[PDB]
């Protein structure tokens, strides 16, 4: 350490220059990673709230189920017994001075709503909060939910199912603002599942009926794939750029292997020298990452935590310094003789 | 009476290209303390391999090569503890201090480096007050009088020299060689020096004449 | 360019990790961009299909427009002369045998669909061929539209309104699809507006009829930074790269200077080893970005043409040449005296 | 009957470090075609800033220096056409093979690499065939050998030496100072050639001995 860091001290322009590239290749990823957690609760929090154990689904034509295609009959809900029947649409709402399109989710009437949530079921639709400021409606207010005309109940705190905010009403009303005849699109069960399922009938785990949302699996996928590409560049950025590095000090690391530096002290130097140079460009990145992150989740969906900036931050490091005993592996390989002569 | 290194019928012999090349042929030459040894002969006949080979920088070919002191040790052990090198070229380490450069080595030895030590060297090899000078700042001859103190920093018993004073001219070449043969013995160091100008034969207690890789002893 | 060339072939190692980091981010950036343009496309191929010169919405509390809280009066359609209502609307649709969400467009009886779309609007629905074989639904069968029973009127192609397949429907269904008594949600407006809007109307270009549809700015915004700063990324990485290697061959440069190679020379060589090596990255990244958007667009909405793979290609190795000549700049300071040490 | 060169009262002033240094001084040297001047003197004593001047390298700080026949360009233009190196270190560059070492002064030089010119230039440095071998398969006489023939592919009128016989033993460096003095002699050349074997002299037709950048 004692060669590599002044070579940082007195030569800082190179050294600025790879550090910003690994310091905005960070900052990319970790508006990335929140960008795509953000999402993530954007399409799923709602149900999560809800933290049911199983989920028995309904399809047609054996075809994977789809929140876009789930009706239970009310036999069918006898059938599973312990269970609860929720009911997701997504519909216009309507208020007497604006509109907007939100999601409805129904469930049956007086059970209490999770701690998530809290309240319970009443006659009527729980709207969240933001929206009734928006809406300029009041507890008392006639709205249009689906050309059906009901009272705000009340407000509640703001879930989000598949990029809009769920208004929460009993089943009977969603039936009247969804046109069906069904008691619910999915079945809710907080125990564990002793019912065997019909040909036409599908049980899912909470992770698994995720991908009966539409939007969920191809986006969050493309994101991760997007994240991970990332992060190989990440690392071969280094290892391109740490192997040309290395070769350029091969005569002053000759010169110290000359006197009699052991192989461990130039190599322990040169992997503090890049240990340090990874270190700033990412703290530095990730720095920046979470301050424009946290400037942006108002007006964009960014979901921001220690773990979410620093845990990518750490793994890049780690694959850095991987990336780097790979570039100064020829730093033990290189004869004294060098110094001796030009 | 009792010799610090013995090069005893050593020989060298590298991959020329497709062939091979004895650039050293059975040379025997062995330096005490306190010895100043000069080795002349023209360029090329074998004066660097001899030194590279007192210097534990590559083992012969043929022959054996022993520094008292240091035995059952590997060469690179060898060199940080025993041995300081003047180079050719005054090899100085761009981003380090003149003081830097000597407290480098402290440092690649495992011992918290020694700032007053560092400086009573500078001074001894007249570069008092210079320690904070950086190399584009120092002179041929400077340089190359940092090179010396950073050699002796470790108190070596084998100090090389490789023809210290090939970029300086007459004047400062003999402050150079007059600095050598001072610290030679006021360390009680053992010095082979490699030289090209016959001029400074003076300053040494011995020499050794060569020709084509062989000690005309 | 002579020296450059070979150095290539002997060190080929060296060159490889550098442009394959250069063709991983044209391949990235490639896939991106294709992604980028295919989710512009899931947003707004029907109203771009229609081409409409301007677009008049209708606010609340003078707010932004938006087509989710827009409607149009039956006195606003007869205001605006030579103008047509549509209607946006999303919700269900459920066939006996299948069901699913998609988008229904309402116009007035008889307007021709553009050939992007052709036919024309007849009474009833008119579905995409995919969203028919889906449903196991033929022409004439009844469906359940947004709760209310419409006759199939025919099969059509796909257009995308908010990442749905839009059905297409007669002003007087859509009413019914969508329980209101507006005759739409917008105002076509083909040629140039001649009237002067009112207090709660707003005439729009194409562009911002799209900025008016909730998810497409806010996420095609996302996405296009995100290919700023990949280009970026580009041409610092070899900027970098390119910095430390010409300083690598500060040797070989002096001696072709002390032999009388002029600064051009020099500056050509350092320049053509550069270009050399972006082309091979960005080709190969282009290439395997191509195929692997070819081989994923059935999954994944993504565009692939001539101009959205080869224009940012093109891109990247502009902006390479650009970041090499700043790099390779200190190839005619080289003083030739580094050649006699 | 007319100089290649002439050095007339020259001198050169480098910024050593923090001062200033007289490295060449008042230096006066004249060589006519098919001379062999070897420059004399121990290391240090101005031998290659001499030569540097020579080569057009570096402008004197003082006096003046004149190359007949490339009146009128500037210092990189003169040494293009006019002037061959023999470096003290071979200079070869890694990537190329010995005849690409003599086609790259061709291209620099801006027309068609010239292989049967160069074999034969290789062959009258006696390594015939061997046109192919890159820079791994050439011994230490090779790699000067090579060096020496590259200087002579231009065919240039001014042909500059520096201690080429610096890392051979007594039989090779022979070989070389034979070698250029025969090419020395064969195409009219001046050569300089600063040596520090004064066993070399021999083989010159003259030589100026040099001392604390004073010629004498
Ligand atoms: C606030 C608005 C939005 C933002 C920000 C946003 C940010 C991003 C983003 C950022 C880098 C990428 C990549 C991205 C990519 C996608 N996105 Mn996105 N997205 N996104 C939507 C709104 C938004 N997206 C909506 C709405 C859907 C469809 C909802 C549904 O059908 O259930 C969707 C779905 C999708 C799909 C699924 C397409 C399909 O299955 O046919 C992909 C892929
Ligand atoms: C650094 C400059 C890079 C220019 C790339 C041009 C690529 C291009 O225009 O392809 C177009 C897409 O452009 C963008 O997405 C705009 C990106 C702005 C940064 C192709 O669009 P289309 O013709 O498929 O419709």
């Amino acid at each position: 350490m004692f060669l590599g860091i002044r070579d940082i001290r007195a030569a800082a322009g190179r050294f600025a220059l790879i550090a910003s590239v690994v310091g905005l290749i960070t900052l990319l990823i970790v508006m990335l990673t929140g960008l795509t957690q953000g999402l993530g609760k954007q399409n799923t929090s709602a149900i999560e709230a809800l933290a049911p154990h199983s989920v028995v689904f309904t399809t047609a034509g054996g075809s994977s189920p789809e929140f876009t295609s789930s009706e239970i009959s009310e036999q069918q809900a006898e059938r599973w017994k312990d269970s609860t029947p929720l009911g997701v649409s997504q519909t216009r709402i309507e208020s007497d001075q604006n509109a907007n399109t939100t999601a409805v989710m129904g469930l049956p009437e007086g059970t209490p709503l999770p701690d998530s949530v809290g309240g319970f079921i009443e006659q009527g639709a729980l709207l969240p909060a933001e929206l009734a400021d928006f809406l300029h409606v009041r507890a008392g207010d006639h709205i249009t939910l689906g050309g059906a005309t009901v009272t705000v109940a009340g407000t509640v705190k703001t879930e989000n199912y598949s990029h809009t905010p769920v208004v929460w009403v009993d089943t009977a009303t969603w039936q009247l603002v969804s046109h069906t005849k069904a008691v619910g699109t999915v079945l809710l069960l907080n125990q564990e599942p002793t019912i065997q399922p019909q040909d036409n009938e599908v049980v899912t785990d909470l992770k698994g009926a995720f991908q009966a949302m539409p939007a969920y699996k191809s986006e969050r996928s493309s994101l991760l794939s997007m994240q991970a590409f990332l992060y190989i560049i990440s690392a071969l950025v280094t290892v391109a750029f740490l192997t040309v590095w290395t070769l350029q000090r091969t005569r002053d690391i000759a010169v110290l292997a000359a006197l009699g530096a052991s192989k461990r002290y130039l190599l322990i130097d040169a992997l503090g020298q890049a240990a340090i140079i990874l270190a700033a460009g990412v703290a530095l990145g990730a720095g920046i990452g979470a301050l424009l992150g946290w400037l942006i989740a108002g007006s964009v969906p960014f979901s921001l935590g220690w773990v979410s900036v620093l845990g990518p931050a750490l793994g890049i490091w780690l694959l850095g310094l991987i990336g780097a005993t790979i570039a100064v592996r020829n730093v033990t390989k290189v004869d004294p003789q060098i110094a001796l002569g030009a | 009476a009792a010799p610090v290194l013995s090069i005893t019928n050593a020989s060298v012999v590298y991959p020329d290209g497709i062939s091979t090349v004895t650039a050293l042929d059975s040379a025997n030459v062995e330096i005490f303390p306190g010895e100043l040894v000069a080795i002349v002969g023209e360029s090329g006949s074998g004066k660097s391999t001899l030194l590279s080979i007192a210097g534990f920088l590559q083992e012969p070919t043929s022959g054996t090569v022993t520094l008292h002191g240091a035995e059952g040790l590997d060469a690179t052990s060898t060199r940080r503890e025993h041995i300081g090198f003047v180079f050719q070229q005054p090899n100085l380490l761009g981003s380090l201090t003149a003081r830097e450069q000597l407290l480098i080595t402290d440092h690649l030895r495992g011992i918290k480096p020694r700032k007053d030590r560092a400086d009573e060297l500078l001074a001894r090899v007249g570069l008092k007050g210079l320690g904070g000078r950086r190399v584009a700042q120092l002179s041929g001859g400077q340089r190359q009088r940092v090179n010396i103190a950073r050699a002796l920093m470790g108190n070596p018993q084998l100090l090389l020299a490789d023809e210290p004073t090939s970029a300086l001219d007459a004047r400062l070449s003999k402050e150079i060689v007059e600095l050598l043969r001072d610290v030679t013995k006021e360390f009680a160091l053992a010095t082979l020096m490699v030289t090209h100008d016959r001029s400074q034969l003076a300053y040494a207690d011995r020499f050794v004449e060569m020709a084509d890789g062989k000690a005309l002893q």
